[PDB]
RNA sequence: CCGACUUACCAACCCGAUGCAAACUGCGAAUACCGGAGAAUGUUAUCACGGGAGACACACGGCGGGUGCUAACGUCCGUC
RNA sequence: UCCUCCUAAAGAGUAACGGAGGAGCACGAAGGUUGGCUAAUCCUGGUCGGACAUCAGGAGGUUAGUGCAAUGGCAUAAGCC
RNA sequence: UGCCUGGCGGCCGUAGCGCGGUGGUCCCACCUGACCCCAUGCCGAACUCAGAAGUGAAACGCCGUAGCGCCGAUGGUAGUGUGGGGUCUCCCCAUGCGAGAGUAGGGAACUGCCAGGCAU
C-alpha cells in the first residue's frame, strides 16, 4: 500500500495541477494489473503449462488461471477448448505491491535496459508492456529453472488518452526513453 | 459477352415480362437510349450494340450499360423427348420492359450519338427511341 | 450494471405477472432499502414501506443492513395484514436471495405472509 | 480471496548493494540480496552512455597532424 | 414569368386521370404552406412546350385558377414511360 | 535491411447514384378463407344415420404457373 | 420410405422422369431445476508469435451460436458455464 | 398545489442515436474497508456484508439544438375483384378496392400508482 499512499498523497496535486482538473474523480487511477503468459506449446505437453502456472504464481502470490482457445484454429493445429495460456489478475493492495516490485527490482534488472517506449498505451490510457525474460523476478532461482518463458503485463486505468496514462506512469517515476 | 461471376442457383423458372421499368429517366450521361416495346435482350445482342457505338463514336466519349442478362434461359439438347429433367443453361438474358434506358452515353455530340444509338437499334431486336436527360 | 439486473428480473416478473398474483417487490440500494406489494395488473400500488421514512428510520442506527431489512419487513407485512393480504408472491428484483433480502422474507414470514 | 489455494505471501526485507534497504511482501521465504536496485541504475540515475561521439575526424586529427 | 391557367378536378381516381390525359389534359396537384392541396386540371400541349425551358424548373409559376394569381414552384413532376408526355406534376406554394 | 517513386493494369471496406431475384423482405394490397350479428329470398337448399349404385381413361376455353422454343388440338397443378 | 424451401395463385391442401438439399442417428448427459453471463467481426498496444492461438481496451450489436441438412424461432434467451 | 428524485407500470422509435450544458439539502451513483454471512474456474472486477471521509469526473435524470434514425400526408402511379373488348406470350373500357417508394411536413415523447426532499 506503500505506492498507493504515494498515488494519494503526491500524484494527484500534481495531475490537477498539470491538467487543470475540478474534482478529485477526474484524475487517472490504476484499474488493474493483467499478467499474460501465452504459452503456445502445451499441446505437445500439459506440463509445459503447468510450470508455467507455477513460475507465474511465484511472481504474484494468486494461482493463475488456465485460459483455453476461444474458437479452433488450423494454422497452429489447435481446437478450441485447449488450454494454451495463463492469466493474473491483481487489483488493490497486491496490485500495488506487484508495481512497486517491478518498478524497484524487476526493471533494473533487465538486460540491456535501456528504458521503456512511451508509444504503448493503445489509444486508451492503458498501458501494455512485454518482457522476454521472467528470472529478472528474483523469485526464481537459476538452478532451478526448466525453459525461459516470458510474459506480457498490461496497466488497465481509469485514463482516457495516452497522454495522461503517460503523466501518470512518470508521476509514479516510470522507465520512460 | 456479359455474365454473373456466380450465382445461388444454376438453373430459374421462367416467369412473366408484365408491368413497366423502373430506370426511365437518363441518371448517368447525356443522351440515352430507351426501349419502346417489350421482350428479351441476351448477353450477345447488347455486346454486337455496344462494338456498333464505339465504332460510331470512334471509342470517344464515355457510355453507361444499364441492363445486365441474369436470368438464365435454358434449352434442352437436339432430338431428345420430353421431361426426363430439366435441360441445360445455354445463354444469359436480361428482360426488359418498355420506359427501361439499354444505353447512356456523355461526352458526345447529338448529332453523332443519335447515329451511333441507331446503329444499335438496327442491332437489337426491340423498338428503341433517342432521349436526353432533362432537369428534374 | 443496472440493466443485467432487469434482465434477471425480467423472466421472474414475466411469470409472476402471467400467474396474475400480488406481488412483493424488494429494491436493494447501500443506502436504503424498498419494499412494497403491487397489485396482478402492474400499475397500482397497495403498500409500501421503507427506510426512508422517517417513522421507522428514528429506530434503527444504519438504514443498510439486516435489521432495517427486518424493520421494513415488519413494516410492510403489519401495514398489509391491516388490508388483508396473505396469499402474495415474492419478487427478488434480481438481487440474490441473501442477507438483507433474506432478513427482509424471513421477517414477513415471522409477521405472517405466505410465500 | 481463497485460502488454500494461493502460495504463501509474506513480508521480507530485500538488501541492495548500495545500501537501498527495501522492505517488500513476497513469497521467497528467506532475505533477498539485490544488485542494482531502483536508484544505483543508469537509467534512472540519468548517466546512460551513447555510441557516435564524434567520428572520423577527431580520430584522424589526433593521430596524425601536419 | 410563366403563366399557365388550370381548371379544377370535380372528379379523382384513374378512370378520371386517364379520362382527362386522353383528352389531351393533365391532372396536377398544388400543396405547401398552411392551405388545403388544390387538384387542377392543366392543358397538355400548353405545358409540354413550356417545361422545354430550363427556366420551368428553377423560376416561379404564376398559376390562374378561377380568375386569381397564385404563385407555385415546380417540385415534382411524372412522365410518361416511353412517350413525350406528362401525367402530373407537383407544385409548391411560394 | 529499410525502402524512395509512378503506373498501358486490377481492385477490398465505406459513401453517392441506377437496376434485377420462385427458393431476399426493414413495405404491403385487391381477391380468397374463419367466426358473429342483422333484414330479405331460396320446395331444408344443411347435417347425421341406413339401403342401393355408378365412377377413379377426361377434353376444350378464360385467368394464375412449372417443363417445353414465353412451339403444338403437347404435358403437368389451382379456379370457373 | 421419412424431413426443409420454391413452384403452391397472401386460410389448409395441391402434380410432373420439376428446381435445390438431407435422414435410417446421437445424448445418464447434449435431460430437469436453480444461480450467473452475453457474441461474429474489425481496430489499437504487447515476448517468443506469424494474416489468424493468449492478454488489455475501443468500435460494432446477433451481421455469431443452435449436436446435424433446410425453414420457422430463440435476449425472459431455446445460446454460453 | 407545484419542483426534483426512487420504485412498479401503460405504449413500444413522433418514444431511439449523436453534440453542448446543468444536478448533489434529500434520493441516487461513484466511493472506504473487510477476520466475518457470501464468492471468484485467479482477483471485494462481479455477488454480498459492515459504513458515509470525499466527489457529481463516469453512469444516471433534466434542458435546448434537426448531424441521423423514426412517423408521415393530398394527389398521382402500379396492381386488382366483377362485366365487356383489342392489334391478345400483353394491354384497354365501365364500376368498386387502392398500394409501395418518394415530396411537402411533423418530430428532441406522453401518462397512471405508491413513496422521499423543498417551497406552499
Ligand atoms: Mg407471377
Ligand atoms: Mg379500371
Ligand atoms: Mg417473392
Ligand atoms: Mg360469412
Ligand atoms: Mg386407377
Ligand atoms: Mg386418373
Ligand atoms: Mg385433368
Ligand atoms: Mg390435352
Ligand atoms: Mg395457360
Ligand atoms: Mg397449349
Ligand atoms: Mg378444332
Ligand atoms: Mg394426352
Ligand atoms: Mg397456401
Ligand atoms: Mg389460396
Ligand atoms: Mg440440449
Ligand atoms: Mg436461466
Ligand atoms: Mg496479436
Ligand atoms: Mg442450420
Ligand atoms: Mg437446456
Ligand atoms: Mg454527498
Ligand atoms: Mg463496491
Ligand atoms: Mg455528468
Ligand atoms: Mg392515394
Ligand atoms: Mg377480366
Ligand atoms: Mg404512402
Ligand atoms: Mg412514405
Ligand atoms: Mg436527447
Ligand atoms: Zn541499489
Amino acid at each position: 500500500a506503500k505506492l498507493h499512499d504515494y498515488y494519494k498523497d503526491e500524484v494527484v496535486k500534481k495531475l490537477m495541477t498539470e491538467f487543470n482538473y475540478n474534482s478529485v474523480m477526474q484524475v487517472p487511477r490504476v484499474e488493474k494489473i493483467t499478467l499474460n503468459m501465452g504459452v503456445g506449446e502445451a499441446i505437445a505437453d500439459k506440463k509445459l503449462l503447468d510450470n508455467a502456472a507455477a513460475d507465474l504464481a511465484a511472481i504474484s502470490g494468486q494461482k493463475p488461471l488456465i485460459t483455453k482457445a476461444r474458437k479452433s484454429v488450423a494454422g497452429f493445429k489447435i481446437r478450441q477448448g485447449y488450454p494454451i495460456g495463463c492469466k493474473v489478475t491483481l487489483r488493490g493492495e497486491r496490485m500495488w505491491e506487484f508495481f512497486e516490485r517491478l518498478i524497484t527490482i524487476a526493471v533494473p534488472r533487465i538486460r540491456d535496459f535501456r528504458g521503456l517506449s512511451a508509444k504503448s498505451f493503445d489509444g486508451r490510457g492503458n498501458y501494455s508492456m512485454g518482457v522476454r525474460e521472467q528470472i529478472i523476478f528474483p523469485e526464481i532461482d537459476y538452478d532451478k529453472v526448466d525453459r525461459v518463458r516470458g510474459l506480457d503485463i498490461t496497466i488497465t486505468t481509469t485514463a482516457k488518452s495516452d497522454e495522461e496514462g503517460r503523466a501518470l506512469l512518470a508521476a509514479f517515476d516510470f522507465p520512460f526513453r | 459477352m456479359l455474365q454473373p461471376k456466380r450465382t445461388k442457383f444454376r438453373k430459374m423458372h421462367k416467369g412473366r415480362n408484365r408491368g413497366l421499368a423502373q430506370g426511365t429517366d437518363v441518371s448517368f450521361g447525356s443522351f440515352g437510349l430507351k426501349a419502346v416495346g417489350r421482350g428479351r435482350l441476351t448477353a450477345r445482342q447488347i455486346e454486337a450494340a455496344r462494338r456498333a457505338m464505339t465504332r460510331a463514336v470512334k471509342r470517344q466519349g464515355k457510355i453507361w450499360i444499364r441492363v445486365f442478362p441474369d436470368k438464365p434461359i435454358t434449352e434442352k439438347p437436339l432430338a431428345v423427348r420430353m421431361g426426363k429433367g430439366k435441360g441445360n443453361v445455354e445463354y444469359w438474358v436480361a428482360l426488359i420492359q418498355p420506359g427501361k434506358v439499354l444505353y447512356e452515353m456523355d461526352g458526345v455530340p447529338e448529332e453523332l450519338a443519335r447515329e451511333a444509338f441507331k446503329l444499335a437499334a438496327a442491332k437489337l431486336p426491340i423498338k428503341t427511341t433517342f432521349v436526353t436527360k432533362t432537369v428534374m | 450494471k443496472k440493466s443485467a439486473r432487469i434482465r434477471r428480473a425480467t423472466r421472474a416478473r414475466r411469470k409472476l405477472q402471467e400467474l396474475g398474483a400480488t406481488r412483493l417487490v424488494v429494491h436493494r440500494t447501500p443506502r436504503h432499502i424498498y419494499a412494497q406489494v403491487i397489485a396482478p395488473n402492474g400499475s397500482e400500488v397497495l403498500v409500501a414501506a421503507s427506510t426512508v421514512e422517517k417513522a421507522i428510520a428514528e429506530q434503527l442506527k444504519y438504514t443498510g443492513n439486516k435489521d432495517a431489512a427486518a424493520a421494513v419487513g415488519k413494516a410492510v407485512a403489519e401495514r398489509a395484514l391491516e388490508k388483508g393480504i396473505k396469499d402474495v408472491s415474492f419478487d427478488r428484483s434480481g438481487f440474490q436471495y441473501h442477507g438483507r433480502v433474506q432478513a427482509l422474507a424471513d421477517a414477513a414470514r415471522e409477521a405472517g405472509l405466505q410465500f | 480471496m481463497k485460502k488454500d489455494i494461493h502460495p504463501k505471501y509474506e513480508e521480507i526485507t530485500a538488501s541492495c548493494s548500495c545500501g537501498n534497504v527495501m522492505k517488500i511482501r513476497s513469497t521467497v521465504g528467506h532475505d533477498l540480496n539485490l544488485d542494482v536496485c531502483s536508484k544505483c541504475h543508469p537509467f534512472f540515475t540519468g548517466k546512460q552512455r551513447d555510441v557516435a561521439t564524434g567520428g572520423r575526424v577527431d580520430r584522424f586529427n589526433k593521430r596524425f597532424n601536419i | 414569368m410563366f403563366t399557365i391557367n388550370a381548371e379544377v378536378r370535380k372528379e379523382q381516381g384513374k378512370g378520371a386521370s386517364r379520362r382527362l390525359r386522353a383528352a389531351n389534359k393533365f391532372p396536377a396537384i398544388i400543396y405547401g404552406g398552411k392551405e388545403a392541396p388544390l387538384a387542377i386540371e392543366l392543358d397538355h400541349d400548353k405545358v409540354m412546350n413550356m417545361q422545354a425551358k430550363a427556366e420551368f424548373y428553377s423560376e416561379v409559376l404564376t398559376i390562374v385558377v378561377d380568375g386569381k394569381e397564385i404563385k407555385v414552384k415546380a417540385q415534382d413532376v411524372q412522365r410518361h414511360p416511353y412517350k413525350p408526355k406528362l401525367q402530373h406534376i407537383d407544385f409548391v406554394r411560394a
